[PDB]
RNA sequence: GGCCCUUGCGGUGCUCCUGGAGCGCUCCGGGUUGCAGGUGCCCGAGGCCGAUGAGAAAAGCCUUCUCUAGCGAUC
């Protein structure tokens, strides 16, 4: 539409660490206190605050399924949290250098960017978090890392740094079978414009964002008893 | 030399009493070493340190700048240095070979060889060999030694010419041997067979390098300044690079897994060659060059004092910066008919070359507007002008109109403070 | 992107990517940037915010009693500064002080004043001349197009000497003198 | 290299 | 587009999984059959249609039926004929009906349909085919003789 | 119809020490073309983003270099 | 891949007694050798294991075995 | 353009755009508009017919029936397989082109070349072999067509001097060759 | 939760979209919630699964006269 | 070492001719298609408005 | 002035070291990392004009999109 639906004051100082949960659609904010705040456009206050580090948090990343949360901080600790109602650190590991950036692939691989070196941790992922015991692949960049992301449906990793941009080969990171009607790499212009109208017809309002994507299904219990009265 | 924490190669060249280090990517100076009391005679590098020998004492350099370890105990000059792990091998003139631990500076082992029977002229440590070194002699025999056991494993009868170079081929058991006659012999030291032989009629073999980028090419230098390229697969001569350096070739090395050749010489030049053209024709890619002939006249240029103008017997005018070598510049050769030089290059146009400059005068005012340098050449009537900003020779040749012959020469030149006028004296006694 | 069908338009009404008038007012701003060539959008913001300050001062001054010495002295002080820069046509009442806009500041820039003096006929040509060092305000040469010229200083904008454009003007008028110009 | 450092 | 083809492949899935139950076919063979069936299905659901695509579809199903028939004798498994063979025959009959509706004037397609009905189909299905033939091709005396001969 | 990729060592080797050059020679020519190293150091450090469809890539430099490209083919 | 490819188609003169001995050298605690380790078990490799380890590193660095060498 | 130069230098035949779309198709026998309406079965039939015709004139072609003119070659696409498979394919294609070179003026050789271009994209992967095969017939017009198949626009390309005969549609002159 | 604070305030804007009453014939809200769980679009279901979910209750031929029931078709 | 990477055959995923229609593979994995409840509610809301 | 397979004539393609702006590498050493208070930012078109005013005019490349017309729905 082209209008600003919400403008929220975090009241936490400078904001530089931010990520979203694709399953949950909520926004994660890292702070120097060591806490991560969950935000939605409807509320003027954060949905939840989770203390994760003894120092300032500088990176945050979540998986596509929305189950696991990966954070790193100034205490040189890499943490994995279970977002499904428990909010406990599943795994802990101390690092020689500091993990500036974090990312998650569609198959559950986790990559951490420490200085000029990237490290990828791999786990079976079948109802389990990635294993921080020993990394899967390593690579050294020309300069310090400034950005990481996985290609959606390819087994490559994109790294941005001072020297330039590099593309790595990461076997087993991309999801094999894509849906032709949602995200087709081999789509024509006419296919693209048909999809865009369908998406625009199906846009979700901002106020429906909650911690539970299925919150619309449950009956409004407080409105029940008001009607019963 | 390869480096740790930095995936780059560095080349180190000896400069009198010091040495310089350059990155091979762009030939940019990265360090300058501290001076030593005597001229450096031999150098070696083992990645971590740089070893330099002067007189009968050799020292180890850290960070490419300062010494951290010095080794005394030799009574003769050292010609050979071989890094061996945490130990260093030094070979003297009289024939003493001593192995030293670098950090503790103690002497591990001392070995002597009879000068009449076996004078060491080349040393090599073959790859993947446990505590084994290969020794070559001027008499022509080769000895394989084991440092740990301190026994002679085997003696190669070799050839009667004499060994001048030893180089490890890209094979587990194959080495390349150069001879004084100009013959390169590819030999397997384990089973004692000669795979192939190559011969050049240019003098002794100076240095040998192997190309490892997927093409079986071998390069051997000559004291004449020529380089021969040999095909190992077909056992033939590929091509020859003539006059790569005016003086004798000192060292040539192919970069690892790269189609690049690094050469230096006594003509004060370090050059890079790339074999990417058709039919494997090497071409000049990069160079760091100074005057190749003894200097004739040097004068400070500018009141700021960060540059000096210098003239040499090679017929060139050059400016050397006193703050950093990145600001060094060359004004070119003395050339009449510059437009012909564009068509044919510097070579094939040697006729238009001018005699070397003997005296010159430079003035800094009006340098943007017109020429500010006047120079007189050897045995020449006319005086030539030069331009500093344009970095080339000027557009005028100043002479008396009435004279045409070269029997009279120019002896004294000067330029005025405002830069408008130049005063030239002649051997006949006329001042204009 | 595609032309919406009749049924699609009803559900997807008020959806337009390029035109967001309520949010950024880009279409109105674009006319200002093109009409008076503005290199940076930031320069337009400073003119617009400063224009609000002039208008806000005038409305507050109006609320003061008419027979007040403070209002009279302040009103005369405000209008003489605006008239000097050329933002207000005459030193009349405070009613003229309300007509100043961000475009009023743009009309006082050097490239558009060059246009009015008929030294250049095209605005992109006028910006070119100052950037290439052909226009001077007094002895000083001005290269920055963002340069508001005073009415008094307007009398003394002219071609810099030893310039090719001045040579063309003198050649046309049969007044070209090699001695005076090149010297 | 596998030479011992001392003696 | 692929919605009709997807419907037809999901209709083809149960006999393939029953064949995997039999041990007649391996899982990679089922994958290859699915791939080639989808490739042949994409050709006959286009906006521009050619007869050779229908012919290739019919020939591929006939070849698959022959391969199944050969393998059943070696295995000795004669159960579940109706789950697989009748489904394939019904699909081929539908393809023939669509092809004959699209191209009525081609006698050769009609004769191929008659031959397939003789070899694999119930006698009443072949009876319906002759009535469709003689309804629009009553001006050919030879077709009357063939119906009377049968 | 597709299967996810895999990489396992043999004779007790550790996958961490395996470098990219070893992978490229052992993988088909199609995937080998996806590994490249753009060298733009004159501008500042780069931030990169992939489109939701994996075909397109856009990146931005600290000094102000903004470019969008299809990365599968080498077009800008 | 190999199936598809098919469809498309002395005695050393000298010996060293220090090498014949089955002595072990510390792969760990040596700067040059620790980069050559593969798993944690090879903190100390024997003489024969070191030889093939050194040889294969040389061939990997050289890019393989040149054709003219054999 | 420094980024543009790096990207155009990084270009490879494997990541060609025409691999991912059917807007344009390269064909020796047909214009691209008609060539984009040809199924793989039709091109395979043309190639098999050309090879069958070639077998009558010269027997020794039979060895090319299996690796290049069979179902296995029909299903095979080079980009999916490794570098060793591509190298073996390069050897087979070079041998087959060496055998084809005497008969290039005949129509069956043109059909076989059309099938090879359609299936293996030899105009991108095997430029040198194709040029070696077609070079002795540089005075003919089918040579001009084969050159028009190639892309030699870059001035630093090996075959850049053959650019005008592509742009103007004229045979190569012998003086330029000399 | 050891170090997690959960905002107890309710999202009134989201609550407006939820169903207020409990529909007949459901006695408990857990019973009604079960029926709405299954998605019906073709995005989340196969084509034949989609067809059986969207089966119309009454199907009439457009042009045929509909007569009253006659003794179970006599 | 044994390594495999996903390599889609372009002839499988791209149509053969201009006359052909585009091939659309479908995956019903719920991870690929999130928000099944809110997305369907909007479609039902749009249906009543139409 | 000098030039002798030449030219008061013209053109190309590579190489030529970032001040801050490719840091970190002799040895030694890196192991047990041992919830104060924040309410921002943006929103003016009127000509003491020139000749409509991203002036005007012409060629070659990509991007976005509009109309019909067949064709497809027969199982």
């Amino acid at each position: 539409v082209g209008k600003i639906v919400a403008a929220l004051n975090a009241r936490a100082g400078r904001l530089d660490v931010m990520s979203q949960n694709p399953y949950n659609a909520v926004i994660h904010l890292g702070h120097s206190n060591g806490t991560v705040s969950l935000w939605s456009p409807a509320m003027k206050e954060p949905l939840a605050k989770i203390l994760c580090h003894r120092g300032g948090v500088r990176a945050v990343a979540v998986d596509s399924t929305g189950t696991y949360m990966a954070t790193s901080g100034l205490d040189h600790q890499l943490k994995i949290f279970d977002l499904r109602g428990t909010y406990q650190p599943l795994s802990t590991r101390t690092l020689p250098h500091g993990a500036g950036h974090l990312a998650f692939s569609q198959r559950g691989l986790l990559v951490a960017g420490m200085g000029d070196v990237v490290n990828i941790w791999a786990g079976q992922g079948k109802a389990s978090p990635p294993s921080l015991e020993q990394p899967y692949l390593t690579h050294r960049l020309s300069g310090p890392v400034h950005g990481l992301q996985f290609c959606p449906f390819e087994d490559v990793l994109g790294v941005g740094h001072t020297g330039g941009i590099t593309s790595m080969l990461v076997p087993g990171a991309g999801e094999p079978n894509f849906d032709g009607l949602e995200s087709n790499p081999y789509r024509s212009r006419k296919q693209r414009q048909e999809w865009e109208v369908k998406a625009l017809l199906e846009k979700v309002p901002a106020e429906l964002i909650c911690l539970d994507p299925r919150a619309l299904a449950e009956v409004d219990v407080i409105s029940l008893e008001q009607g019963k009265k | 030399r390869f480096s740790a924490l930095k995936r780059r190669f560095y080349v180190t060249t000896c400069v009198g009493k010091s040495f310089h280090t350059y990155d091979v990517q762009k030939l940019s100076l990265v360090a300058v070493s501290n001076s030593v009391p005597q001229d450096i005679c031999c150098m070696a590098a083992d990645g971590r340190l740089v070893f330099a020998a002067y007189g009968n004492v050799f020292s180890a350099f850290a960070r490419n700048k300062e010494i951290v370890h010095t080794f005394k105990g030799h009574k003769a000059e050292i010609h050979f240095l071989q890094p061996f792990g945490d130990h260093i091998i030094s070979v003297d003139t009289d024939g003493i070979l001593i192995i030293w631990h670098i950090y503790s500076e103690e002497e591990y082992l001392q070995l002597t060889f009879d000068k009449s029977v076996f004078k060491i002229s080349a040393i090599l440590h073959p790859s993947t060999y446990l505590n084994k070194i290969l020794l070559g002699s001027e008499q022509g025999s080769l000895q394989l030694w084991n440092v740990k056991s301190n026994k002679l494993l085997y003696t190669f009868p070799g050839w009667k010419v004499g060994v001048t170079a030893l180089q490890q081929a890209p094979a587990v058991d194959v080495v390349a041997i150069g001879l004084m006659s100009g013959q390169v012999i590819i030999h397997n030291i384990k089973f004692n067979e000669t795979l192939m032989k190559f011969r050049q009629d240019w003098g002794p073999i100076t240095s040998i390098s192997f190309r490892t980028d997927g093409h079986p090419v071998m390069a051997a230098g000559s004291p004449c300044g020529h380089i021969g390229l040999w095909d190992l697969e077909d056992k033939k001569l590929i091509n020859q690079m003539r006059n790569a350096h005016s003086t004798a070739i000192a060292g040539l090395t192919f970069l690892h897994r790269e189609p690049l050749l690094v050469t230096n010489g006594a003509d004060n030049a370090l050059r890079i060659w790339i074999f990417d053209g058709p039919t494997g024709e090497g071409r000049l890619l990069r160079f760091r060059m100074g005057h190749s002939a003894p200097l004739t006249n040097i004068r400070y240029y500018g009141q700021n004092g960060q540059q000096i103008l210098s003239a040499s017997q090679d017929g060139t005018l050059q400016s050397f910066s006193t703050v950093h070598e990145k600001f060094n510049k060359s004004l070119g050769h003395g050339l009449i008919n510059k437009k012909r030089v564009k068509r044919k290059g510097l070579q094939n146009t040697m006729s238009v070359r001018l005699p070397p400059i003997t005296k010159f005068a430079a003035e800094e005012a009006r340098e943007s507007d017109w020429d500010g340098i006047i120079a007189c050449h050897q045995g020449k009537l006319s005086c030539s002008t030069w331009n500093y900003q344009k970095s080339t020779i000027g557009a005028y040749f100043l002479k008396p109109k009435e004279l045409k012959k070269d029997d009279i020469t120019a002896t004294a030149v000067d330029i005025t403070s405002c830069g408008n006028f130049a005063v030239i004296g002649l051997s006949s006694g006329t001042v204009d | 992107v595609r032309k919406l069908k009749f049924h699609e338009q009803k559900l997807l009404k008020q959806v337009d990517f390029l035109n967001w008038e309520v949010t950024d007012h880009n279409l109105h701003e674009l006319r200002v940037l093109r009409r008076y060539r503005l290199q940076r959008r930031e320069d337009y913001t400073r003119y617009n915010q400063l224009s609000r300050a002039v208008r806000e001062l005038a409305r507050r001054l109006r609320d003061l009693p008419e027979r007040d010495q403070f209002r009279v002295r302040a009103s005369a002080a405000l209008l003489d500064k605006l008239y000097a820069l050329g933002l207000v046509p005459t030193r009349g009442s405070l009613e003229l002080c309300d007509f100043v806009t961000a475009s009023s500041f743009c009309r006082r820039r050097l490239p558009t004043v060059l246009l009015k003096l008929r030294m250049a006929q095209h605005l992109q040509a006028a910006v070119a001349f100052v950037e290439q060092g052909h226009v001077r305000v007094g002895p000083d040469v001005v290269t920055d197009p963002a340069f508001l010229v005073t009415r008094s200083m307007e009398d003394f904008v002219t071609w810099v000497d030893s310039s090719k454009i001045k040579r063309h003007v003198l050649e046309y008028n049969e007044e070209r003198d090699d001695f005076d110009l090149e010297a | 290299s596998t030479l011992p450092t001392c003696s | 587009m692929a919605e009709i083809i997807q419907e037809r492949i999901e209709d083809r899935l149960p006999e393939l999984e029953q064949l995997e139950r039999i041990g007649l076919f391996s899982h990679a063979e089922i994958k290859a059959i699915i791939k080639k069936a989808s490739d042949l299905e994409y050709k006959i659901q286009r906006r521009t249609l050619f007869k050779e695509d229908f012919i290739n579809y019919v020939q591929y199903e006939i070849n698959l039926l022959e391969l199944i028939q050969r393998r059943r004798t070696r295995i000795g498994y004669s159960f579940k004929k109706d789950e697989i063979e009748n489904s394939i025959v019904h699909r081929v009959q539908g393809v023939f009906q669509r092809a004959s509706a699209k191209w009525k004037d081609d006698v050769q397609l009609w004769l191929s349909y008659v031959a397939f009905c003789k070899k694999w189909a119930t006698k009443t299905r072949l009876s319906k085919v002759f009535s469709a033939m003689l309804a629009i091709h009553s001006n050919k005396p030879a077709l009357w003789i063939m119906a009377a001969k049968w | 119809a597709e299967e996810p990729g895999f990489l396992e060592g043999e004779d007790g080797e550790d996958t961490a020490k395996i470098c990219q050059a070893d992978i490229v020679e052992a993988v088909d020519i199609a995937s080998a073309a996806k590994h490249f190293d753009l060298n733009l150091r004159q501008f500042g450090p780069y931030r990169l983003n992939y489109s939701r469809t994996g075909r397109h890539l856009a990146f931005g430099g600290r000094r102000g270099h903004v470019a969008a490209l299809d990365w599968v083919t080498k077009k800008l | 891949e190999d199936a598809l490819l098919r469809r498309l188609r002395k005695k050393p003169v000298w010996v060293d007694e220090e090498d014949e001995d089955e002595e072990m050298v510390d792969m760990m605690n040596n700067r040059f050798r620790k980069d050559m380790m593969k798993n944690a078990s090879e903190s100390k490799l024997s003489k024969d294991n070191l030889k093939k380890r050194l040889k294969e590193e040389f061939q990997h660095a050289m890019g393989g075995v040149p054709a003219w060498a054999e | 353009t420094s980024l543009a130069q790096q990207l155009q230098r990084l270009a490879l035949p494997q990541s060609d755009a025409s691999l991912l779309s059917r807007d344009e198709v390269a064909s020796l026998l047909f214009d691209p508009k008609e060539a984009a309406t040809i199924d793989r079965d039709t091109a395979f039939a043309i190639g098999c017919t050309g090879l069958e015709e070639l077998l009558g004139i010269d027997p020794s072609f039979e060895q090319f029936e299996a690796p290049l003119f069979s179902q296995l070659a029909k299903t095979l696409e080079r980009s999916v397989q490794t570098k060793a498979v591509n190298k073996q394919l390069d050897e087979n294609i070079s041998l087959f082109l060496i055998h084809l070179s005497p008969y290039f003026l005949l129509k069956p050789a043109q059909k076989c070349l059309e099938w090879l271009i359609h299936r293996f994209h030899i105009h991108l992967y095997n430029q040198d072999s194709l040029i070696a095969c077609v070079l002795p017939y540089h005075e003919t017009r089918i040579f001009v067509r084969v050159i028009q198949l190639l892309k030699i626009n870059n001035s630093k390309h090996r075959w850049f001097w053959l650019l005008p005969v592509k742009q103007s549609g004229v045979p190569l002159a012998k003086g330029t060759l000399i | 939760l050891p170090n997690v604070i959960i905002n107890e305030k309710r999202n009134i804007h989201a609550a407006a979209h939820q169903v207020r009453v409990l529909p007949y014939p459901f006695t408990h809200h857990w019973q009604f919630e079960r029926t709405i769980q299954t998605p019906i679009g073709s995005t989340w279901n196969t084509q034949r699964a989609f067809q059986k979910l969207t089966t119309p209750k009454v199907v009439t031929k457009p042009g045929h006269i509909i007569n009253p029931i006659k003794a179970e078709d006599v | 070492m044994k390594v495999k990477m996903l390599s889609r055959n372009p002839d499988n995923y791209v149509r053969e001719t201009k006359l052909d229609l585009q091939r659309v593979p479908r995956n019903y994995d719920p991870a690929l298609h999130p928000f099944e409840v809110p997305r369907e509610y909007i479609r039902a809301l749009n249906a009543t408005k139409l």
